[PDB]
């Protein structure tokens, strides 16, 4: 699962079988680290109009 | 069922019968109009291609479509501030009410700013405000005028209206006692000024009660601000739809641009990407077109709201149903989320009774016509009274005029015209 | 600001009429260097209200103002087939 | 910048046309934006594929243009309707509508021709040089309440006069410029004065 963004610790209550999560946009916004089983939240790197 | 169009009401029409109000009430009605729309902004390239260089390069093959889309949304965003300014920024000075709210019994505490509140909103404005994507390149720009600034414009308009009537909307603000201002507004609806003064206490009480009813009506009626909520819902829905379209394949192996790029080399990846660009570009064009059409509707509403600020609030209107139902006296603007609320104060005739009438009085062989009012009979005596409020005066040469003899007017009646 | 981070403009306490809008009540102007400020909504004007005082104009002026409105648009015409296919 | 409102219309349409023309230089996935180059190089079985790409792109570009012109046309129509209303009103009559025919009390308006638009010169009456007066809702005389027929009762500090509301012109209070309704015990703020009988 590839992408670009900032990884932070998640406070989401993932169930034992869930590998990643999605927001209302139906895009990945959280993943389960395949080695540590730590749940990480994914947010885009700071951006905006200039 | 088959819907009713209203109760039937037969008017007791005859060639010599008139109904004249012996009383009236002060009605306050609420008109709610959209003024502005959320200033959304969509980064065309980011929406379609994210941060993919390969997609961006393909997107360039479509020419300047993204420039047009970014430009169209920018144009809307600018309009939204123009709409707000046209409605609220109609006063050059910021007027303030006096420390002592003595308006002859007229209580404006529910429409004037509440000084105990950090938000500096009126009790009613506070109620109105209580009642009523980014990661995909969909951002929202703030209004130039904040809610606080809009509230300040509104309070300035209220202060002007209360202390100087409509004069501040024409030239300099000329102070006038509120009761006297209301008397002028009574004259403006064909009701003599003595009616205001003689019933000043009653009128102030009817007004104060009506305002209290407004706050309760809004509080107990969640649908009251549906007109403003509908605007919010339509735009939120449009954005949600735009975002959801990013999950569509449009014929591609995947809606996810990164998955295509991680699996395929350019010779094949470009085909799959081209399908996503076409679909996403089309989705964005659909969104922008709908926003432009919707923006036009909001603009029209804002123009109406602006007209109802110059008229209704900064002056008394003669236009029927323009400033509420009934005979317009005055209006008070209130700030609201992306819109304006007008409290229209109208004079509503009440408790009418039947009188016998005549087009003229015959006296000394001459035909006498009323100068201002109408000739009415209570069954034994003829009087002349103002048309909008029963006030039976003795018929005299000082309230009638003469034109022609008694053999011309149809329905002319014989009576005595008193000479002082 | 609420609009974003404004760099290069000097923020001041003095409020002026809005020149270049930034957003959220903030405007910028050239005054020399570029400055940022909270926009003025106009000068304050306290009306000398009382229950027995009226102000009455002893003079007047004749003002002429200009209102400009669009009436028509250039009547363009595009030959669809020629545009697309020559 | 005075005629920016008319210039903006010209600029928007000129810009739309320039954009429409520029789109003819886009490939839209084709080997060339130039239709003649495709036809000179390829035979129909392949040329049609490249042409189809240009047709889709150019047709889409033209649809975009037309849609924007229809939306823009609606805005112009609304403005024209307002301009027409301000010709019937304002110019062909005196308006009572606030800020409709300029700021101030409308007297009259004069239309002027302009490029793709109309300019209205609105002549308004603007009150000036106001001064403070003491006022009253009524005058008490002979036990009766007298109200002004047209103007307002004002005091210059020693004497009461009746004057028109929009222009100070202090007339003697007489029975010919007042009317009587009720006694002096009803009106709040009523003051004692003499009403002259000619
Ligand atoms: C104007 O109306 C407000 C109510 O809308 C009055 O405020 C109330 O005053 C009573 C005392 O008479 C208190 O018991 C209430 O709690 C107050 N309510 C609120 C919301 O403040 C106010 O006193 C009136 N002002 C005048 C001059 O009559
Ligand atoms: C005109 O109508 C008003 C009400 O709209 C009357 O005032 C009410 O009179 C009743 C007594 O019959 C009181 O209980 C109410 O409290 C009064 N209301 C208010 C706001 O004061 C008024 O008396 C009527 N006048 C005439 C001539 O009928
Ligand atoms: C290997 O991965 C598992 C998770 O399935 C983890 O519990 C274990 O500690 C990992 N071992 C090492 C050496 O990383
Ligand atoms: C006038 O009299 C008619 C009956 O002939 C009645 O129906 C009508 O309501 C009366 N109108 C008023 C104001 O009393
Ligand atoms: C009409 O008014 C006069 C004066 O108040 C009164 O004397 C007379 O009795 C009234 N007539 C009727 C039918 O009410
Ligand atoms: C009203 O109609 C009646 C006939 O029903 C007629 O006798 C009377 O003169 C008419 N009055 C007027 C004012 O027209
Ligand atoms: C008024 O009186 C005259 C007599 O002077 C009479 O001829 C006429 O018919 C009367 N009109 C009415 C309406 O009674
Ligand atoms: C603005 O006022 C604040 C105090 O509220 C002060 O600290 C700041 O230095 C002032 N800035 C300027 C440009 O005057
Ligand atoms: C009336 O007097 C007040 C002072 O009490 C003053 O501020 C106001 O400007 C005066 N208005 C006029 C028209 O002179
Ligand atoms: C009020 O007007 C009268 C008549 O012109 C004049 O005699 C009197 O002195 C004036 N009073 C004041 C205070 O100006
Ligand atoms: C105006 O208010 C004062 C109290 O400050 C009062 O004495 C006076 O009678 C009031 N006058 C009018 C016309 O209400
Ligand atoms: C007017 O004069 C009467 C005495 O005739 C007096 O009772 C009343 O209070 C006076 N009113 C005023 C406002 O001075």
């Amino acid at each position: 699962l590839t992408g670009t963004g900032v990884l932070t610790e998640s406070n989401k209550k993932f169930l034992p079988f869930q590998q990643f999560g999605r927001d209302i946009a139906d895009t990945t916004d959280a993943v389960r680290d395949p080695q540590t089983l730590e749940i990480l939240d994914i947010t885009p790197c700071s951006f905006g109009g200039v | 069922y088959t819907m009713s169009l209203g109760a039937e009401n037969s008017v007791a029409y005859s060639n010599n019968s008139i109904a004249i109000p012996t009383n009236f009430t002060i009605s306050v009605t609420t008109e709610i109009l959209p003024v502005s729309m959320t200033k959304t902004s969509v980064d065309c390239t980011m929406y379609i291609c994210g941060d993919s260089t390969e997609c961006s390069n393909l997107l360039l093959q479509y020419g300047s479509f993204c420039t047009q889309l970014n430009r169209a949304l920018t144009g809307i965003a600018v309009e939204q501030d123009k709409n707000t300014q046209e409605v609220f920024a109609q006063v050059k000075q910021i007027y303030k009410t006096p420390p002592i709210k003595d308006f002859g019994g007229f209580n404006f505490s529910q429409i004037l700013p509440d000084p105990s509140k950090p938000s500096k909103r009126s009790p009613i404005e506070d109620l109105l405000f209580n009642k009523v994507q980014k990661f995909n390149g969909l951002t929202v720009l703030p209004p130039l005028l904040t809610d606080e600034m809009i509230a300040q414009y509104t309070s300035a308009l209220l202060a002007g209206t209360i202390t100087s009537g409509w004069t501040f909307g024409a030239g300099p603000a000329l102070q006038i006692p509120f009761p006297m201002q209301m008397a002028y507004r009574f004259n403006g609806i064909g009701v003599t000024q003595n009616v205001l003064y003689e019933n000043q206490k009653l009128i102030a009480n009817q007004f104060n009660s009506a305002i209290g009813k407004i706050q309760d009506s809004l509080s107990s009626t969640p649908s009251a601000l549906g007109k403003l909520q509908d605007v919010v819902n339509q735009n939120a829905q449009a954005l949600n739809t735009l975002v959801k379209q990013l999950s569509s394949n449009f014929g591609a192996i995947s809606s996810v641009l990164n998955d295509i790029l991680s699996r395929l080399d350019p010779p094949e990846a470009e085909v799959q990407i081209d399908r996503l660009i076409t679909g996403r570009l089309q989705s964005l064009q659909t969104y922008v077109t709908q926003q432009l059409i919707r923006a036009a509707e909001i603009r029209a509403s804002a123009n109406l709201a602006a007209t109802k600020m110059s008229e209704c609030v900064l002056g008394q209107s003669k236009r029927v149903d323009f400033c509420g139902k009934g005979y317009h006296l005055m209006s008070f603007p209130q700030s609201a989320p992306h819109g304006v609320v007008f409290l229209h104060v109208t004079y509503v005739p009440a408790q009418e009774k039947n009188f016998t009438t005549a087009p003229a009085i015959c006296h000394d062989g001459k035909a006498h016509f009323p100068r201002e009012g109408v000739f009415v009979s209570n069954g034994t005596h003829w009087f002349v009274t103002q048309r909008n409020f029963y006030e039976p005066q003795i018929i005299t040469t000082d309230n009638t005029f003469v034109s022609g003899n008694c053999d011309v007017v149809i329905g002319i009646v014989n009576n005595t015209v008193y000479d002082p | 600001t609420r609009a974003g981070c404004l760099i290069g403009a000097e923020h001041v306490n003095n409020s002026y009429e809005c020149d270049i809008p930034i957003g959220a009540g903030i405007c910028a102007s050239y005054q020399q260097s570029i400055i940022a400020y909270t926009m003025s909504l106009g000068a304050e004007n306290s009306v000398a209200y009382s229950n027995n005082s009226i102000a009455i104009p002893t003079n007047f002026t004749i003002s002429v103002t200009t209102e400009i409105l669009p009436v028509s648009m250039t009547k363009t015409s595009v030959d669809c087939t020629m545009y697309i296919c020559g």
